[PDB]
């Protein structure tokens, strides 16, 4: 059961990390899907082809920030997994710890 | 002696001349696929008016302009800014949109499920629509800006309208359009027309001898009418499988180019009413067709 | 009657009439040879009864009814009751034999099993069923003529019309053709049979023969 | 005996078939409109397809390279970056556009009349551009590349034909393209077939009484070539009053649009020199099918 | 000779034999009759004459050259020496008459001035100069075969051949239409007529007579 105890700070220690890099991704990208909402350019309403203005670089600009989208929310999506795993172990040496008490 | 139902004649007629195609492959394949695409083009550059007409409405709106509230800003504080913009003069009308509601729009898209739920609380800022009285651009700059400086908002967006231009290019498809269909229908037509013809011309020692017997005209002139038919139908199917075959690509190098930006647009196909009128309009015209060629062609022709 | 003229003649478009006042009469079940020379009007005639062509002086009756000015409409329905037969024996080289015998019959518009025994009958009848199957190219001349003779009397015709039909055969197959004919006439069908051939009606002279010279017709 | 020299004989041969159309009117007519339409249909297409083009290079010709940094590298090393691009040779000519001014331009381009908040200023990577000093433009290009992944430039997009792409231009244009030249080919190789059948089956005797005398094969077959030779030509001819009536109907519909934008433009019709080739494309297609239907059509006829 | 076989024998595809073992020589200048009945081979035969249609046992030689198996591309130099007349009179009904007899000239690409004169001469030999521009559609049956046998001629053929000239007429023209035949026979011109008419043969026994009987010739 003392052994479990230390397992359970490090699982306890970690749940916290996770918990601080869940509220700053998910700070990130809520901010990033408003950018987003506010820049749709959506073709079909006549959103498209803004005057005198460097369309191959506007066109990188919005790939780069869909792209960082992607892996923002592949990331998220990790974390969030492993997170939920640990917690779920994390309940199960608990559960574990009863049966030996 | 006993006669064949009405019905039955008929179905007989139309079986062997469908089945009469096979005589001469080649000219009959040849036609048949010039049939084809004659008809398909002009469906294709139907599609692409219809398409270019549907754009044009939709960007007739009159350059409504779009105010975005701060996120934390209190919902009664909303309120109240829009029932003082709407009591401002210089507004026609002002349309709220609320966090939820600009959510569910985006969440139209794809890819924004996932996130969405992932997120704990998605909180888009409240879009507001104010639409400009006056449609001058000068007035809608000094609108923007005194919105901008209203202190109530966080960002401001613009309109391109862009009427114009749309108009002159939507008119100018519909006369292209209106031209090559025109010239395409009537080759079609014509086409027909010279192939009933020669196959008048091929058997006319077997219409000499039914003419010699007390054989009625009407006789004689339903198996070409059931070959102009089935040469229509045929066409018309083809037509449509080729203009969704057209379509489909068409779509693809569309996405493709709309995915340069992060938005996406897809394309909208002939309906189901469309390829009713296009299998009519076929039949219509190769029966007309084969109907006036053979029936002209078969006035001059005596038994001896 | 079966046929009757009323002074009719005929003028073609160069000017040369082929027919001039003729007149005769024909009571059903009779059998005519209408001999002519060279010239005459023997096609004219055959052509002119049947309403290939139309008259221009007299009026010409069928069985009591008018086909001096027919509507091009009624035409069919009145070749329907006339056979023709012709010295070139007209015949679909592509199609078979039960094919072309079946043609008058499948213009009606009759059912497949009363077509097949009504041809199998004719070409019995007419010696020719062994080979109703076949095509025309293979049979010889005398057998083109007879499935003729055949596709011309499937459909019980009122009045039969020969015209020269012995044109293309020696003088034995013509006692054959004739006998044929003969036959046809004893089951009760008319015929107007139309030669040059003087030693052929001079053969048999138990039926009327009416002599046709330059457009006249002496009716001896 | 004497005989005719070898050019009176074609020549005789010709004028005879030019005046035998007059014949039969209305069936040479149809033939001849079917064949000037379907002519005329890719003519119009090459004639938008040049003018659209010749729009596209009046627009604008210059000639500009862009470098993309990458996102990790830090301030501090831009300015050594650009020195360092500076002092190499080539690069005369260089513009910076810092995070900053790229999220402005990027905000412009939206319709916001100020810059957006609530996106940071780490949105946009740096971004330089590099004007070509040396003409060559295969060099330049390589040596950019070279130095771009010399300094870790994530990607190094040079100017190009982005909008031709391999989507769109690649397939679809090419597709079009080849689908239009086969309805060309066809319908006039099929329709120019189909008529020269049906005039040698309406001349059934007297070729089986020419084959009978002892004419050669060459004689019989004459006629007809010039025949389809002269369908050809007047066919060509008439597709090219066609195309230019369709460019007279257009001229306003383009001058409208064209007054609209900046660049003032005029409808051009097909050069004089491309005249001469479509009469060679007629005449050749019409001499070639001709040939061919006619030869093979004529070989199952027998003089009795 | 003109023409002879060696042990000439045809086949046809359905397994009929029209001729069998058939040899006969003809010497330039004279005339023959090929009495045949209404089977036979008198039509095969003149048929593989002119190279129509090949043969398949024997061999052909025209004036020493084998013609068993000439080349497709020289048959049309072979017809241009044959003259031949058919029971029809093949004639283009559209056209005129003198565009009829000047059609074997035309063929060959002659000077307008001498296909005039030749065909004059032509037609006057024939007694149809005066109808030289008029349709065949005007003349009698008579003035067509003489037509037909002016345009089978006009191009001076070394053997001329008639496969039953003389069907559509009655014996009073058959006896013009065989003393013209006999006319060119005497300019020098051979002649092989065919005929199944027995009278007209034993009129006239100076000419040799060939019997063709079921494919055998027995030429007495
Ligand atoms: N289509 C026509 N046009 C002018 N005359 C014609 C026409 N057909 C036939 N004839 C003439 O009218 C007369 C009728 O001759 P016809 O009865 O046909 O002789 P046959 O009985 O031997 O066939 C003949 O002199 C013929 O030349
Ligand atoms: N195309 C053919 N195919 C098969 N057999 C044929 C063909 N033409 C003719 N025959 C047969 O070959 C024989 C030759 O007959 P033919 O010489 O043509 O008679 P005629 O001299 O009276 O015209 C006949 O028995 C005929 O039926
Ligand atoms: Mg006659
Ligand atoms: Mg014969």
């Amino acid at each position: 059961l003392e052994n479990a105890n230390r397992n359970i700070a490090q699982l306890n220690s970690n749940i916290q990390a996770l918990e601080t890099q869940k509220q700053q991704q998910a700070d990130k990208l809520e901010r990033l899907l408003q950018t987003y909402y506010l820049t749709k350019r959506s073709l079909t309403n006549g959103q498209f082809f803004h005057r005198s203005a460097d369309e191959d670089r506007i066109s990188q600009y919005y790939q780069h920030l869909a792209k960082s989208r992607a892996q923002a929310i592949e990331a998220l999506e990790k974390t969030q997994t492993e997170l939920n795993s640990n917690q779920k172990q994390r309940q199960t040496e608990r559960e574990q710890i009863e049966k030996l008490l | 002696a006993k006669t064949d139902s009405f019905l039955a004649i008929h179905f007989k007629q139309a079986k062997a001349s469908f089945a009469a195609l096979w005589r001469r492959p080649l000219g009959n394949i040849l036609t048949l696929a010039v049939i084809s695409m004659a008809l398909a083009l002009p469906a294709s550059l139907y599609l692409l008016s219809k398409n270019i007409a549907s754009v044009a409405e939709r960007v007739a709106e009159p350059s409504q302009l779009s105010v975005y509230l701060h996120i934390d800003t209190p919902e009664p504080r909303i309120i109240v800014l829009k029932d003082d913009l709407e009591r401002r003069d210089e507004i026609a009308k002002v349309k709220y949109i609320s966090p939820q509601q600009g959510l569910d729009d985006l969440s139209q898209y794809a890819g924004f499920e996932q996130a969405i739920s992932l997120l704990d609380n998605a909180t888009l800022p409240a879009v507001l629509v104010v639409t400009p009285k006056v449609d001058s651009r000068e007035q809608i700059q000094t609108l923007a800006k005194a919105l901008q400086a209203e202190e109530g908002v966080t960002d401001v967006r613009m309109d391109e309208d862009w009427f114009a231009r749309l108009d002159a290019i939507r008119h100018l498809a519909t006369i292209v359009v209106i031209s090559l269909s025109s010239l395409m229908l009537m080759s079609v037509f014509l086409i027909v027309g010279n192939t009933l013809r020669f196959n008048v011309q091929a058997n006319k020692e077997e219409i000499q001898t039914m003419k010699l017997i007390g054989a009625t005209d009407a006789y004689i002139l339903r198996p070409y009418l059931y070959s102009g038919m089935w040469f229509g139908l045929l066409g018309a199917v083809a037509a449509w499988l080729l203009t969704a075959l057209m379509t489909i690509l068409l779509n693809g190098a569309v996405e493709a180019l709309a995915q340069l930006y992060d938005s996406r647009f897809r394309l909208i196909g002939l309906g189901w009413d469309e390829s009713l009128l296009l299998l009519m309009l076929g039949v219509f015209l190769g029966c007309v067709a084969a109907k006036v060629s053979a029936k002209r062609h078969l006035k001059e022709i005596e038994p001896v | 009657g079966v046929i009757r003229f009323q002074q009719v003649s005929k003028a073609y478009r160069g000017g040369r009439q082929a027919l001039q006042k003729v007149d005769f009469h024909l009571r059903r079940g009779e059998m005519a040879f209408l001999g002519g020379h060279s010239g005459a009007g023997k096609s004219t005639l055959l052509k002119l009864i049947c309403a290939i062509e139309r008259p221009t002086d007299g009026k010409i009756s069928f069985n009591g009814h008018d086909i001096t000015r027919i509507p091009n409409k009624d035409i069919p329905f009145l070749r329907r009751n006339i056979g023709i037969v012709f010295q070139d024996h007209r015949l679909l080289m592509d199609r078979s034999i039960y094919d072309n015998v079946a043609l008058p019959m499948r213009i009606e518009s009759i059912s497949e099993n009363e077509i097949k025994r009504r041809v199998s009958a004719a070409l019995d009848k007419t010696g020719l069923l062994d080979k109703a199957r076949c095509l025309p190219s293979q049979l010889s001349g005398g057998e083109q003529q007879r499935v003729g003779i055949a596709r011309a009397v499937v459909n019980r015709p009122t009045l039969l019309l020969a015209d020269e039909p012995t044109g293309n055969l020696d003088p034995e197959l013509s006692s054959r053709v004739l006998r044929l004919f003969e036959e046809f006439n004893r089951a009760g069908v008319t015929i107007l049979l139309a030669t040059h051939d003087i030693h052929l009606v001079n053969s048999r002279p138990q039926y009327r023969h009416l002599e046709l010279n330059q457009g006249f017709l002496s009716e001896v």
